[PDB]
């Protein structure tokens, strides 16, 4: 068309080469709904392999009967958003087991690697900890060779999330930390998950002033706020 | 350079007919970069078991920290749904603006 | 003629697409667990009235992933349905 | 490509719980075009203002836009006719200054009869304008709170 | 049609906004500062009588506001007209008085540069466009989101409401538009059919029709209740 | 131009009263102290766990859980409009002649329609342009009830409208303001409980180096 001064100095073996490419090259996929659902569903590792299949059957690794099992219980795990406290060595096996059976691996997790994730979170979440401490004070004390208390806050951990953000997985965490810890003063924090209904603030329905008894669904939410 | 006029056939493949003229000197000093250190890290992935396997473990090594998530869309759906459960609160009815309340407003500060 | 290799060039430039070879989801661990664990209860409270089979494995009676114990490095796999 | 979509939809509404009637009806529902609302930017004669009533928008307790067709406190309504009257120092201006007494007190006698706070702000808004043309009548009138005070 | 030609703006002015009664303009550079400028050749230094001093300084009816840190990409004036509302690409929107020409409320809830902030019809709150492929529902006294409008693929470009501030529009770079419900936070409505960014959108003051404009140069409207 | 009138219902309350007298979707029961939830007609009987104390918060917020979709189109149950029917029994607070019957509604969201593609992405294996469009025409067949009708903008129609119902900045002297706002551990030491001999074998050997029972014997009584 109009760009023979450009595609011409190309040279001869690039310029029959890149009269060849096509769509096709690949087994790839691309729609992300179905990448979404593949790293959404839980997977078991299936044989068909017959060398591998001697080769599981030989170091006494079992039938996939164990290894869903073992999903299962690696996913029936407390993680530690619901315990408030950081990890045991029970709870890190059984979690490392079941993402191990997750990506393929059908052997045994070692007992040492455990007490390396320990020692792993520890770095890090001391390293995350002490550049948030560094910053609500300048400790005169230290950084030097010759007031108070304070607790930090959501906002200083959103704050010194940015100021220094290399120090994060950048995975979900981050995007939470990012978009839901802040609050604002009417959040209503101090909760039990439900009472930041409309429909308490409007009055304890009462009971059986009915022979066939059924109510309503304002009364079922009610119901369910005293669990 | 080849990879300069090749540049200026990509750029013009999707639609790019006026830029200036170090965008194809950065684009490519972004890419020597890019590929210097995924087969860095192919090289040690390949110490510790080159092959395709291989750069694929290296480049998914950092595709976890910089570039542009892949499906965002059900994380972020979830997100909101975390954070649309709160219904609206109440809004004033004198047809203006408010403020925060003073503390919460860049005024009650000092140099 | 540098036309036909011209346009022809320009045939091969606009066919090229690149795809990444390792993109990471971007997922959560608690919204993974959640999901299990509210699909298992659900999944274990009903029935499934098939034609001829039910989804899942033991103890998973849902939608389950058939990756193999090698090619782990593939980006699709089967799933189980229920068959009739 | 779009009838395998058409199929998907219809199988997707017949798994999703919609009656082979209520489904054929929703898409002649989807299908028709919005009608016309002849009252389309609300004109100032059968339109309203919004509701100052400090709760946030709701777009709730509203049928479908399918189907065809489609209390106002008295210190703005006296408030749009004074500032009218206001706008005008022309040939027609003291009529207007004479006509707009009576129209004030009768608003605030038949304010006092509903709502006592409202009548005692629109009593003290329009005050002390035509204090010199109608003398101590609006003093005499300081006292009238209740329906019993008339 | 009255044009307003800026003159000495080196490529350096993003999008700019006319205030109503159209006494004040508002251009966000490409340096962090918003410049205001008073279409009317007036004082534009609110005096309010009080007269103390400086005249010293150099006014030629133009003030600065720096209070961002980033390139301003929107800016948007209340309905009020007395308050200006500055989107930067530090994840901030700002919120300036223009009768004392300050900074009053930062308000952060991006990660990602801010690309279009609207005001409300009624200026009750406002809605916001950014990188991180969903728009942001917020209030004027909140320092912090109230909705958080997600489910597009690529960013958010556009954002504009109903002119009754009870839906919300979001056009992005995946070449279609969203309908929001503000107060569920959930789509409405999905507008397939571009073939670009959509990069404005405006809804008519009869409000059945919905009009948008891509970086195809093709501009197209539907129908909110059938969709087509 | 419409050709008919029609009357078509998007709220929870609405909904429920078009549909009762007819047969509910679920069934939750509350016992004392566990619960239960069964189909209308193995099933299973939880105690109080947290999946449970998180799917109560999705029933005082009459939402469906974005986790079921896949399952519900498993498990054949009757979907209404999109929605499902909460039948709930409080066994605790019964009546004599039957248990007190709640019947509420939980709702589609935007995550419940992503979990239907993703799992209708299972055995279909479409592109992301067919989601859209397939999305595009269900928000458009099942989203109806639309407030898109404009009132009178009061900023244009100031001077016929009261002074205060506006709220703008004012100077005051010399400044401006705005508008803002033990033992029974100790007794149970060794109470561990050992299924077999076998089994007992195994956990003595390794470390070193449900009523499925009665199911069998009436399978093998079957297969006789």
């Amino acid at each position: 068309y109009k760009k023979i001064v450009m595609s011409l100095p190309l040279n001869d073996r690039n310029r029959l080469k890149m009269i060849t490419k096509e769509a096709g090259k690949r087994g790839f996929i691309f729609c992300s709904v179905f990448q979404a659902r593949l790293n959404n569903i839980p997977k078991i590792p299936i044989v068909t392999n017959p060398e591998s299949l001697k080769r599981v059957k030989s170091n006494n690794l079992k039938t996939p009967l164990e290894w869903s099992q073992d999903i299962m219980n690696g996913f029936n795990v407390p993680l530690a958003s619901e315990s408030h406290s950081l990890p045991d060595t029970d709870s890190f096996y059984l979690r490392m087991v079941g993402i191990a059976r997750e990506h393929g691996l059908v052997g045994t997790v070692d007992a040492r690697c455990v007490e390396l994730i320990s020692l792993a979170l520890d770095q890090y979440l001391k390293n995350i900890i002490e550049f948030t401490i560094d910053t609500v004070r300048y400790r005169r004390k230290k950084y030097s060779d010759y007031s108070g208390l304070y607790k930090s806050v959501s906002e200083m951990a959103a704050d010194k999330r940015d100021a220094k953000i290399k120090q994060l997985d950048d995975d979900k965490n981050e995007d939470e930390c990012a978009d839901e810890a802040k609050s604002i003063n009417n959040g209503n924090n101090s909760s039990k998950d439900d009472i930041g209904d409309i429909s308490m603030s409007s009055a304890v329905n009462e009971e059986l002033h009915e022979n066939r008894t059924i109510s309503l669904t304002n009364e079922d939410i009610y119901d369910s706020l005293s669990i | 350079p080849r990879d300069v006029r090749l540049l200026h056939l990509l750029l013009a493949s999707q639609s790019i007919h006026q830029y200036e003229d170090q965008v194809p000197l950065q684009l490519m000093d972004f890419a020597h970069r890019y590929t210097q250190g995924v087969l860095k890290d192919a090289l040690v992935y390949n110490d510790y078991a080159l092959g395709v396997e291989d750069i694929r473990l290296a480049i998914a090594a950092r595709t976890q920290y910089q570039f542009k998530p892949t499906a965002p869309k059900e994380l972020m759906l979830q997100l909101a749904a975390e954070r649309n459960k709160k219904a609206l609160p109440q809004v004033m009815g004198t047809w203006g603006v408010r403020l925060p309340p003073e503390k919460y407003c860049l005024t009650a500060k000092e140099w | 003629t540098p036309e036909e290799e011209t346009t022809q060039v320009l045939n091969g430039v606009s066919r090229s697409f690149p795809l990444p070879l390792e993109s990471t989801v971007l997922s959560s661990v608690r919204y993974r667990t959640k999901y299990f664990r509210m699909r298992e209860m659900f999944a274990s409270s009903f029935s499934v009235k098939p034609g001829y089979t039910s989804p899942g494995y033991g103890a998973i009676h849902s939608r389950v992933g058939c990756l193999d114990l090698d090619r782990t490095t593939d980006y699709k796999f089967r799933v189980r349905t229920p068959q009739p | 490509s779009a009838s395998d979509l058409n199929r998907i939809v219809l199988e997707y509404l017949n798994k999703k719980g919609y009656h082979r009637t209520e489904a054929m009806l929703r898409a002649e529902s989807g299908r028709t075009l919005t009608p016309q609302n002849k009252q389309s930017p609300a004109n100032t004669k059968t339109g309203k203002f919004p509701e100052q009533s400090s709760i946030p928008p709701n777009p709730g307790k509203t049928a479908k836009p399918i189907s065809n067709p489609t209390p106002e406190n008295y210190i703005r309504a006296y408030s749009m006719l004074k500032n009218w009257v206001d706008s005008s120092l022309e040939i027609y201006k003291p009529e207007l200054s004479y006509i707009m007494y009576p129209i004030f007190i009768y608003l605030f006698l038949n304010l006092v009869a509903k709502n006592p706070v409202y009548a005692r702000r629109f009593f003290d808004r329009f005050s002390p304008d035509f204090k010199d043309f109608h003398g101590s009548e609006i003093n005499r009138l300081f006292s009238v709170n209740s329906i019993d005070h008339i | 049609v009255c044009m307003y030609t800026f003159q000495n703006t080196n490529k350096d002015m993003s999008c700019l906004d006319f205030s109503d009664d159209c006494r004040i303009a508002a251009a966000g550079f490409q340096d962090s500062y918003i410049k205001i400028w008073s279409l009317d050749g007036s004082s534009l230094n609110n005096p309010n009588i009080a007269l103390n001093n400086n005249d010293k300084d150099e006014d030629p009816t133009c003030k600065t506001l720096v209070g961002h840190s980033g390139t301003v990409y929107s800016t948007s004036f209340s309905p009020d007209n007395k308050y200006l509302l500055s989107g930067s690409e530090d994840k901030t929107v700002r919120l300036w008085s223009m009768d004392t020409h300050t900074a009053l409320v930062s308000y952060k809830g991006h990660n990602h540069p801010v690309w279009d902030v609207s005001f409300s019809p009624l200026g009750h709150y406002f809605a916001t466009a950014s990188h991180d492929q969903t728009a942001r529902l917020w209030s004027c006294d909140h320092i912090y989101p109230l909705r958080i409008f997600a489910g597009h693929l690529n960013d958010v470009d556009c954002v504009s409401f109903h002119p009754n501030g009870c839906y919300v529009f979001t056009g992005s770079s995946d070449k279609t538009c969203r309908m929001w419900d503000v107060s569920t936070g959930d789509s409405v409505r999905l507008f397939l059919g571009h073939t670009a960014p959509v990069i404005s959108i405006a809804v008519c003051p009869d409000g059945r029709w919905l009009s948008t404009g891509s970086e195809d140069g093709i501009i197209n409207v539907w129908d909110i209740g059938t969709g087509k | 131009r419409p050709k008919r009138l029609y009357n078509f219902v998007e709220d929870a309350d609405s909904i429920l009263k078009k549909y009762e007298q007819y047969l509910h979707s679920f069934e939750f029961h509350i016992y004392e102290n566990n619960y239960k939830i069964c189909a209308p007609a193995g099933l299973i009987l939880t105690k109080n766990n947290e999946t449970l104390k998180e799917f109560l918060e999705y029933v005082a917020r009459g939402r469906i859980p974005d986790a079921i979709m896949e399952v519900l189109r498993d498990c054949n149950i009757q979907f209404y409009e999109g929605n499902l029917i909460l039948q709930v029994y409080d066994h605790t607070n019964t009546v004599d002649v039957r248990p007190r019957v709640y019947r509420t509604l939980l709702k589609p969201n935007d995550l419940t329609t992503y979990y239907d593609m993703m799992s209708y992405a299972d055995n279909a294996r479409f592109s992301d342009s067919i989601y859209q469009q397939f999305e595009s025409e269900i928000l458009t067949l099942t989203k109806r009830n639309l407030s898109l009708s404009v009132p009178l903008n009061p900023y244009e129609h100031r001077d016929m409208l009261e002074e205060t119902a506006f709220s703008e900045p004012h100077w005051d002297s010399e400044k401006k303001s705005f508008i803002h706002e033990n033992y029974e551990q100790l007794m149970l030491i060794m109470n561990e409980r050992t299924t077999t001999i076998t089994n007992s074998t195994f956990a003595v050997s390794l470390t070193k180096n449900q009523f499925s029972r009665l199911k069998f014997i009436e399978q093998w009584r079957i297969n006789k």
